[PDB]
């Protein structure tokens, strides 16, 4: 029975046919299974939402040193990692447990009202010294799902040398293309840091950091264009780079330019928890060697209806096909000038326009001869007409 | 007149072409790549970005001075003012008119936390709010 | 628990890195070989008919080479198999 | 008074010159509609500037006939491609 | 679209020779409409 140990496997497998309508059972089982598979990446999400919610420096080790230690451990954290993750889960528990009584100056008279407004005063940088509700939830499961991973590692399996051992000797390497979800990640940060500016700023400025945050986040976009093209050691350090720029700029030095504690920032919560998915994908793809990578937009694999929508939107937005062209073109080995790069781009995009069109048209067929039917005229002819009529 | 200037045109470009010819097949060189594409993306970055940085440096929000006179008046509606009396003054030093020393602000302050009591938390509601409204003004834009 | 999985891991392991080899060693036999046939049959329609024309060593200059001996091909006629 | 605005209708005007900038200029010069490359991508632009020229001298010397029998010939070359590109390839100069 | 896939598959893959000898026939078919019709007719699968 234990023999059907091929998870590894199934995992894919139940992905693809769970894509289509399968309101069969197996759902469920498979879930669970893919979800048991699956748990090393679940400790390291409720690290991140734990540290969301403490907003301080008591639990900071512990997404730092998860990322930097496990998620940068090429096949396995090695089992000893788990062992001072489960010490410091521990001990941070039982600390706060000690700072959360009520002879230390914490008290209702004086401390909490001298320090509401400043955003980062002692003991509010200082972790959870801290009013409350429940809270501390997202301590419990981590705690729980730790010993969790322990039961399941002991149920089936159990710095120069890790730089050696995770870029240099990868005895697997699961050839896997995971740019498009870090590019759909960094877009959806981007719309909310536009639409959300009202936190960002202290009928209000738009003020002068935010431009420097959209001008940033650009270029960041940029860099992780160029650095699609084989480039590892490039990857490693932007990774560590933009780790600790974020967490600092996040935890230490937005409070003091909005005035708004952490905790209470809600969209610098999704900022951070969106941004920090992504770092999880870029891991993976740093452990696991970059593919072969052909080229081609992934507007553009299949031909199908939200194919059509697709391409029209990213032809639609301006300065967006001609900004990703010309950089395509200063980071790639092409051979034309750059007039004629955008040339065969446009080319391209007329002829895969035409393709898909005659797909759609040739996927539902209409009878020759016969005169248009009355209902699709009036579903056709009317709203156009009121469209013109409310348009004047 | 029109086509006379679209062939002037080509023949010219054709001539710059020929002026200073390039290697077939040899990839384009780093160099030029750097000083062509670079150029129009930061081109079109500010090109985007400059109204906003426009908007950003053109809000500058200001200030204004202190008030230096204040009326008062006391009537019955319909008459003339029953009482009335004016405080001048611009050095903010004599007794009619001036700031605020810190010790009666750390005062005031003080006095504000303990107005509540143990078990009722509308009390420690209330004085988390009027706490908050005073941290808002500095000694400096306070008027006795 | 001390055994079996161990043992299972290794084998789908072992099978997954014998799949993948053969996966990349598939899709790089057939982009060489139709890399190969393209470079073959545009080499074939240059040399039917010898224009004469030779092209300067311009970019730009031999990309406006084009003309009708080259599209003297059923764009769907080639027997590439037996 | 910037302030004093309505965030909707300051940002309908930015929105609305990127739109118009971008679909009217940018859009005209990075791209190359591709009707029009049978009349820019020209490999040799002489033996059609020399038609332009006789016309323009005839213009001075009279013969009002010549200015018409000649101006008609340039209409049917910008009417038929076959002939446009017959008569804009490269002679035996560039040939040896 | 083949050409096109085809000058996208070539850059990856070097040969800069084959990517301007397959760029340069995709700029006569937009001049000479004759051709363009003679390429963009109906094939044998859907002529039977």
């Amino acid at each position: 029975v234990q023999s059907a140990n091929d998870v590894e496997k199934m995992e894919t497998a139940v992905s693809v046919d769970w894509q289509q309508k399968s309101s069969a059972t197996r759902l469920l089982n498979a879930v669970v299974n893919c979800i048991g598979a699956h748990t090393d990446i679940l400790c390291y999400f409720f690290a991140i939402m734990t540290q969301v919610m403490t907003g301080g420096l008591i639990t900071l080790p512990l997404p730092l040193m998860s990322l930097f230690w496990g998620n940068l451990s090429n096949p396995r954290p090695s089992k000893f990692f788990w062992v001072t993750m489960i010490t410091y889960t521990e001990c941070v528990i039982v600390i706060k447990f000690v700072c959360q009584f009520a002879f230390m100056p914490y008290n209702s008279i004086t401390w909490r009202t001298e320090h509401q407004m400043d955003p980062m005063s002692l003991d509010k940088l200082f972790g959870v010294s801290q009013l409350w509700d429940i809270v501390l939830l997202f301590s419990l499961f981590f705690h729980r799902y730790m010993l969790r991973k322990l039961g399941l590692w002991k149920d089936a399996n159990l710095p120069i040398g890790r730089f050696i051992h995770q870029l240099f000797h990868p005895k697997f390497r699961y050839i896997r293309d995971l740019y498009p979800i870090m590019f759909g990640i960094d877009v959806i940060c981007f719309l909310i840091m536009t639409f959300g500016y009202s936190a960002f700023g202290e009928s209000r400025i738009p003020v002068t950091l935010v431009v420097m945050l959209v001008g940033m986040t650009l270029a960041i976009i940029i860099d992780r264009a160029l650095y699609l093209r084989k480039s590892v050691v490039g990857k490693l350090i932007y990774q560590v780079l933009m780790i600790a720029f974020l967490h600092i700029w996040v935890f230490l030095v937005l409070p003091n330019m909005t005035r708004r504690s952490a905790i209470s920032n809600h969209v610098a919560q999704a900022l951070y928890v969106i941004k920090s998915c992504y770092f999880l994908v870029s891991a993976w793809q740093i452990r696991n060697g970059y593919p072969e990578l052909c080229i081609g937009n992934l507007l553009t694999h299949s031909y199908g209806m939200t194919n059509m929508i697709a391409f029209k939107v990213f032809m639609n937005i301006p300065f967006l096909f001609e900004l990703r062209t010309a950089i395509d073109w200063t980071w790639t080995d092409t051979s034309m000038p750059l007039f004629d790069f955008f040339n065969m781009e446009n080319f391209y995009a007329h002829i895969f326009n035409i393709k898909c069109a005659r797909q759609f048209e040739a996927a539902y067929p209409a009878p020759r001869g016969i005169p248009k039917g009355k209902l699709v005229k009036y579903m056709m002819g009317f709203p156009i007409i009121i469209g013109v009529v409310i348009f004047i | 007149e029109n086509f006379y200037a679209h062939i002037f045109n080509i023949k010219c470009a054709r001539q710059f072409e020929a002026a200073y010819p390039a290697p077939r097949g040899i990839p384009k060189g780093k160099l030029v790549k750097y000083m062509m594409g670079f150029p129009i993306i930061i081109g079109v970055v500010i090109f985007i970005f400059s109204p906003l940085l426009l908007w950003s440096l053109l809000n500058q929000i200001g200030t204004i001075s202190m008030p230096e006179k204040v009326t008062l008046r006391i009537s019955i509606e319909g008459y003339p003012p029953l009482y009335e009396m004016e405080a001048q003054g611009s050095n903010h030093d004599n007794a009619e008119l001036g700031m605020i020393k810190p010790d009666q602000l750390a005062s005031l302050n003080q006095a504000l936390t303990d107005s509540y009591t143990t078990r009722d938390t509308n009390s420690i509601l209330r004085s988390r709010m009027s706490v908050s409204y005073l941290k808002g003004y500095t000694y400096e834009d306070i008027l006795i | 628990a001390n055994r079996g999985a161990v043992l299972k891991n290794q084998l789908i392991e072992k099978e997954m890195k014998e799949q993948n080899e053969q996966q990349k060693a598939k899709f790089n036999d057939i982009r060489r070989r139709t890399e190969a046939i393209r470079e073959r049959y545009q080499k074939q329609i240059e040399r039917g008919a010898a224009e004469r024309d030779f092209e300067p060593v311009t970019y730009g200059h031999a990309k406006r080479a084009g003309d009708y001996y080259m599209f003297k091909y059923d764009p769907e006629n080639d027997d590439l198999v037996e | 008074f910037l302030a004093k605005v309505f965030k909707g209708g300051v940002i309908a005007v930015y929105l609305s010159v990127i739109l118009v900038v971008g679909r009217g200029l940018v859009r005209g010069i990075f791209t190359t509609s591709p009707s029009t490359v049978m009349f820019t991508e020209l490999p040799n632009a002489d033996h059609l500037l020399k038609i332009c020229l006789d016309i323009y001298l005839v213009r001075e010397a009279k013969d009002f006939m010549l200015e018409q029998d000649l101006f008609a010939k340039l209409i049917f070359l910008f009417r038929s491609p076959a002939t446009l590109i017959e008569w804009t390839r490269m002679s035996k100069k560039k040939q040896e």
